[PDB]
């Protein structure tokens, strides 16, 4: 959670990262590919049967 | 990990507390170990026999 | 069947079209973060300049600059860890192929 | 190919194929529209008036419908204090200004250094705020001349008790008992109960610090919306589909401009993109909307044999169709990568010796 | 002269959902074919926005003082223009400075002055027999003004004074907030053929003005125009009819909201960010 | 909260630390202050961040329905946005919005330790 | 506590910019170390088959 | 009554009191007042060590 | 072209970019990397014969 890592409670500090919200997005992004890979990783190994 | 467990002096003590209070969460895997352990038992019943 | 079951379905060849998505929202993605102020008072470069003389225009500037490097960094480090995936794959069909 | 020796930093260059900038066009000409206004701003009025106003009632003032040519005061007026904020002094002069007002009140010498953003003190505090995103200027001068007489001037009054302070640009002007202790005021003055506002006093030889200062505080926006006041710029003709510099109501850039589908409303200017950057505008001596393109596009390759085997090179030119080139000759070729100029196109088939793409190579061959 | 008002009768209040309605256009950038995420202070969608209306010759007139806590929406679903303006203040007696604005049939009059409302303000309208017409009667609002720092006075007009008879046709919709001095008004006139409550739907309203009052506002009131006739035999505080309208009341909040821009310049839907997961 | 000047949001509860007579304030690895003395009484307090907990929202196509299923992570069924019917507990967190079945299908949604969602009659 | 939102918001941009950049490292360590991951789980799927 | 020379300078403690600076509205007035590490706005709501 | 992206047409950005050179001819250098890979790994694939 961006708002939360960067800003924590802070309601100024998440108005100032209003800026940087694709930034965001992207991380997220790239985090949840490589989970979906994990659970993909995990199916291939063991689910051939 | 529930909130009324990281509350509290236990927030600063624990490192999960310290991370879910800050936005790092950790999501867990779609098979659980039970369901690989039945992975692996079918290939091993069908190597076997 | 093959052929069938290709012309019938759309959604079958889900790999090449995420490659191809992939690509095509990392240059979107990097032309949308071109609106982010990066702590400037603006994200125009002609606004600052027509703002602010040349002296109080570089503070606002050389933020804009180290923020769209950033942007263009991060582009370049995710095409060369994409790229590392791609030729796993193309190694393995090249692989297939023999 | 110099453009290459000095990307690779180096006075030679390997047999290949280089990408290079892309494909620049410089503007041919400037363009100024400022809108049509011909009156003078009320410098006048504003600036050189008998009576100014007191800081706790202060005056506000819409300035509209005209030219900002400041220059008129350097004749006749000295001001101790000028800062913009939000804008570069040296750059008033080119600038369109969205929502003037003029704010004007008269204080002691000492709290000039109030008004600025984010103070604190009697007059930041109880009569007169600035906000702290605050765009505009700042003016101050001693007006002991005008503003002072003898026996005391007692005109010019300020609150000294408030409950709370101020919110910027608030203006308070009640006048009832404040109660500085617990005790209730029925609107009597007495012990704990004073009246709110006290009266400068003004006597000509009071210590500058204890001197009449007339201050005015300008706030306006600079480029998000239509525009009338503006600053002294000649205006030009409109000149369509050619890379120039405009300025468009102090809103500069380079581009070609060509007329518009989009149906500005009433209350807007300028629009803009994704990436915010200004791609449409309306002129402002016409009412037309005009759309704004960058002048460079193309992508450009350079395809060189060693440097040290020949200085001849071929430019590719993807996103031309053979123009928009650097130089044009004989041994003009269209492929699908681009316009290739300056190598010769020949029948044969060979293995591939510099790769340029979409099926054709280049070497160097006799 | 400040009459107050009586032969009301008493009834709870009502309340009403707002369907996503209240979105303004935050700047004066034009943009087409683009979402746009903006944080502003928004009405949130589906909120709880009272209602009030003047109804059954009289039942019902409903003009009490409101909160203004950050902004309001305000919108009157209105057939005979009944709705006449709004005066704001914080106090709204004479010690402190109220903003007032009226359209008195005539002008449109936005004045900030030191007012001394009354407990009942209102304008009255007198229907005349012998005639078919209706006339503008009354402007009890203040018992008076000294301190005038603002005002502004509209270009004349004549605006039609009849009761209508019908659907309410006309819905008004206006937010008002105040903001560094500045009193920020937008609004968007809509046609609507109705019988009850909100109209469900999406409109922007669009930059109205922004007036330099530098006044403390934290409640406000609405102001009403009532009619007056034979069928009314009574005195100034009883007999009167009101007639028939409805407005409503929302509260704004800082919101993140994401507007679709059209095509062409016009917002034509929006998500509140906050709503729900 | 203002701690002699000190700002900030959280949740106070009394505390096992013991301060010094000279220390006030106490921070953790991050710096941030998680815990104080209470000027007027002079007892050590906890400070706690008030937000916690992964959100996941599960939904169909908003081109097929409009309902969702909300999983909390994290709560044991509350700290939920709203409950009502269909409160399921599951070991990636507490499921709200969803009916529990008996069958067993293949993954439709995934959610987490084995359970999967899907919209069906 | 100490600054004033104009004279805040130069530090808060430096501290959301240092924080951006450490979740961005974070992300990219995390996705080569999920090529690496992946390859070992494809080589375990091979050695499975 | 009587300040110090610059050469030899006073220092003062203070302690045990309540800073409402408005107290000095009506009789003082400064040509000079700036303040470092801290705003002159935010004066009201800290305490001073 | 990072000139054009980071700059555009303005010329002050360019002549303030100028301190930036090494790190755009490094960002091009591993585009161009990637780019002549994409041509080898079709080439390894369908150019076996
Ligand atoms: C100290 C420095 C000074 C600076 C000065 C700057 C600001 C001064 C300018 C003020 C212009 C205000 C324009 C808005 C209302 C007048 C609108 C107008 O000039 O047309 C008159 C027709 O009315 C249009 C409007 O609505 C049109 C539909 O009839 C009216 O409807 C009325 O309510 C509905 C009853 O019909 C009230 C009123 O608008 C309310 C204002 O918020
Ligand atoms: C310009 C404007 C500024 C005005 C005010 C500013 C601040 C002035 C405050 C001064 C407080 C000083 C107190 C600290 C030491 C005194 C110690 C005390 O108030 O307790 C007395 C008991 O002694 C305790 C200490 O040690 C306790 C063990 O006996 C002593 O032991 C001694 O040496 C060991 C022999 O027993 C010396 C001494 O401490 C040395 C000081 O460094
Ligand atoms: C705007 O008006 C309100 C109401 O008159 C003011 O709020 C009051 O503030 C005083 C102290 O300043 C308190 O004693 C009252 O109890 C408050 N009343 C309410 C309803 O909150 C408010 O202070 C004024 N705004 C400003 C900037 O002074
Ligand atoms: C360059 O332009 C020419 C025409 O200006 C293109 O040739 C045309 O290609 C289209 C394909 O849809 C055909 O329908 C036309 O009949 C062609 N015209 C002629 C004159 O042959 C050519 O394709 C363009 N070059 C590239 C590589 O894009
Ligand atoms: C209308 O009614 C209000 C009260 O409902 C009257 O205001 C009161 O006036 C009396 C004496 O004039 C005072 O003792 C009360 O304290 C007032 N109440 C309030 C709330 O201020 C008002 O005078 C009436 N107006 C007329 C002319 O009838
Ligand atoms: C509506 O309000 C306007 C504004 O007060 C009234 O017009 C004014 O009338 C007075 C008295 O004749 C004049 O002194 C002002 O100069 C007028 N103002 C302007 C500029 O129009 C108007 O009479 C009112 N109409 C009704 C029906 O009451
Ligand atoms: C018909 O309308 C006219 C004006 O349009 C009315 O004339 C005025 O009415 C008021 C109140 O009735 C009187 O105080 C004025 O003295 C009248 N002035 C004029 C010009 O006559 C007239 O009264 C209306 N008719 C009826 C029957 O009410
Ligand atoms: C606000 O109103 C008060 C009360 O009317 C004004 O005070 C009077 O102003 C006149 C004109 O200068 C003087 O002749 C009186 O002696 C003043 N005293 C009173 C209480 O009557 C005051 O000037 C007005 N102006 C503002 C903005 O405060
Ligand atoms: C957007 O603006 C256009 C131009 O004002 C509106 O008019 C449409 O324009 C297109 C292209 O000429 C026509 O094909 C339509 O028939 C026009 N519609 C009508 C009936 O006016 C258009 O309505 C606006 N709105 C949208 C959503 O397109
Ligand atoms: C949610 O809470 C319940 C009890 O509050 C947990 O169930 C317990 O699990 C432990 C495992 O160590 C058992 O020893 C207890 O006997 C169980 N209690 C009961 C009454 O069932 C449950 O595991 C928690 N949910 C999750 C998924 O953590
Ligand atoms: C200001 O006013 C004085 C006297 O009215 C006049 O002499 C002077 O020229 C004026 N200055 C200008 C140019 O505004
Ligand atoms: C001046 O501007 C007006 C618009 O306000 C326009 O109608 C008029 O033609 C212009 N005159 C010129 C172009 O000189
Ligand atoms: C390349 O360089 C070497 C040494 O500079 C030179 O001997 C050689 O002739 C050059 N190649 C050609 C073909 O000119
Ligand atoms: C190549 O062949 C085509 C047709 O085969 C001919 O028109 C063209 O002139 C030839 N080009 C050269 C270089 O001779
Ligand atoms: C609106 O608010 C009132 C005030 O409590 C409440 O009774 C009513 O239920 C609310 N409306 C809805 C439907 O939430
Ligand atoms: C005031 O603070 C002192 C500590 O110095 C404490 O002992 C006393 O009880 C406090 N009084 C209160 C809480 O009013
Ligand atoms: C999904 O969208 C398409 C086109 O909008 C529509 O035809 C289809 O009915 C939608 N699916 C469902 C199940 O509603
Ligand atoms: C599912 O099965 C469990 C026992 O296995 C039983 O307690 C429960 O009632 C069943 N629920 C349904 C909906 O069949």
């Amino acid at each position: 959670d961006c708002t939360m890592y960067i800003c924590g409670d802070s309601t100024e500090c998440s108005n100032l990262l209003l800026q940087y919200g694709s930034f965001c997005t992207q991380l997220n992004r790239a985090l949840t590919g490589i989970a979906v890979e994990q659970d993909k990783n995990t199916q291939e190994v063991f689910a051939q049967v | 990990k529930q909130y009324g467990d990281c509350l509290g002096d236990i927030a600063a003590r624990d490192l999960i507390c310290a991370q879910k209070f800050n936005g790092l969460t950790v999501l867990p895997p779609l098979l659980t170990d039970e369901m690989i352990a039945q992975y692996t038992s079918a290939l091993l019943a069908g190597t076997i026999t | 069947k093959i052929q069938d079951s290709l012309s019938s379905t759309a959604s079958a060849l889900g790999k090449l079209q995420d490659v191809v998505n992939q690509n095509a929202q990392a240059l979107n993605t990097l032309v949308k973060q071109l609106s982010s102020n990066f702590g400037a008072i603006s994200s125009v470069l002609n606004d600052i300049l027509s703002r602010l003389d040349k002296v109080e225009a570089e503070v606002q500037i050389d933020r804009l600059i180290t923020g769209r490097l950033q942007s263009l960094q991060t582009y370049v480090t995710q095409q060369l860890i994409r790229a590392a995936e791609i030729r796993a794959s193309a190694n393995l069909a090249a692989t297939k192929m023999s | 190919l110099s453009e290459t020796k000095c990307t690779l930093k180096s006075f030679t260059v390997e047999k290949g194929i280089y990408q290079t900038s892309n494909f620049r066009v410089q503007p041919t000409e400037s363009i100024v529209r400022f809108p049509n206004i011909t009156n003078l701003c009320p410098f006048g009025e504003v600036f050189n008036a008998t009576r100014f106003a007191s800081v706790y009632a202060w005056n506000r003032k819409r300035i509209s419908n005209c030219v900002a040519d400041y220059s008129v005061l350097y004749n006749s007026a000295s001001f101790s204090t000028f800062k913009c904020y939000g804008v570069s002094p040296t750059k008033l002069n080119d600038l369109c200004f969205t929502n003037v007002y003029a704010d004007s009140f008269v204080i002691r010498g000492d709290e000039v250094r109030q008004i600025a953003p984010g103070q604190t003190g009697k007059i930041a505090d109880y009569n007169y705020k600035l906000p702290d995103d605050f765009t505009g200027c700042v003016i101050a001068w001693n007006s002991n001349n005008l503003d002072s007489k003898v026996g005391g001037n007692y005109n010019y009054l300020y609150r000294l008790f408030r409950k709370s302070n101020l919110k910027p640009f608030e203006r308070d002007i009640s006048t009832e008992i404040y109660q500085a202790g617990s005790t209730p005021c029925n609107g009597v003055e007495g012990f704990n109960c004073y009246f709110p506002l006290q009266s400068y006093g003004f006597q000509p030889t009071n210590g500058v610090g204890y001197q009449p200062y007339r201050v005015v505080v300008l706030s306006f926006e600079l480029l998000h919306a239509p525009a009338t006041v503006c600053g002294p710029k000649k205006s030009t003709n409109l000149v369509k589909n050619k890379c120039v510099n405009f300025n468009f109501n102090g809103l500069t850039g380079t581009g070609v401009l060509t007329e518009s589908n989009k149906k500005f409303l009433p209350f807007q200017q300028f629009g803009r993109d994704i990436a915010d950057t200004t791609d449409a505008v309306r002129d402002p001596q016409t009412l037309e909307i005009l759309d704004i393109t960058p002048c460079s596009f193309g992508g450009v390759s350079v395809i060189t044999p060693g440097t040290n085997t020949s200085n001849q090179v071929a430019v590719l030119y993807q996103d031309v169709n053979c123009w928009r080139v650097y130089s044009t000759g004989s041994n003009v070729f269209q492929t699908r990568a681009g316009c290739l100029i300056g190598a010769e196109h020949v029948n044969n088939s060979y293995e591939c010796d510099i790769p340029i793409g979409a099926g054709i190579c280049a070497s160097y061959q006799t | 002269q400040c009459v107050n008002l009586t032969t009301r009768t008493q009834l709870p209040p009502a309340y009403t959902n707002s369907f996503t309605r209240g979105v303004y256009y935050p700047d004066k950038v034009f943009r087409s074919s683009v979402l746009h995420s903006t944080q502003d202070l928004f009405l949130p969608f589906f909120s709880n926005v009272t209602w009030f209306h003047a109804i059954h010759v009289t039942k019902r007139f409903d003009n009490p003082v409101l909160p203004f806590n950050d902004g309001v929406y305000f919108a009157s679903t209105e057939k005979s223009n009944i709705i006449r303006g709004w005066i704001f203040g914080t106090t709204l007696d004479s010690k402190t400075q109220s903003l007032l604005i009226v359209n008195n049939a005539t002008n449109v009059v936005i004045k900030v002055c030191e007012f001394q409302f009354c407990n009942d303000p209102f304008l009255g309208v007198y229907y005349h027999k012998n005639n078919k017409s209706w006339m503008e009667s009354e402007f009890r609002v203040y018992s008076s003004a000294n301190n005038c720092t603002f005002e502004y006075v509209s270009q004349p007009f004549l605006m039609d004074l009849e009761g209508k008879q019908g659907n309410f046709k006309n819905l008004r919709e206006f937010v008002f907030k105040n903001i560094d001095g500045y009193f920020k008004i937008y609004s968007k006139h809509t046609p609507i053929n109705l019988v009850r409550d909100l109209p469900q739907g999406f409109s922007a309203l669009e930059p109205l003005v922004d007036l330099p009052i530098g006044i403390n506002i934290t409640r406000f009131q609405t102001l009403l125009a009532l009619h007056r006739s034979y069928l009314t035999p009574g005195d100034s505080s009883s007999g009167w009819t009101a007639g028939a309208a409805a407005y409503y009341v929302g509260y704004l909040q800082p919101r993140t909201f994401l507007l679709k821009y059209n095509e062409n310049g016009t917002i034509t839907d929006a998500v509140d960010c906050a709503l729900d997961p």
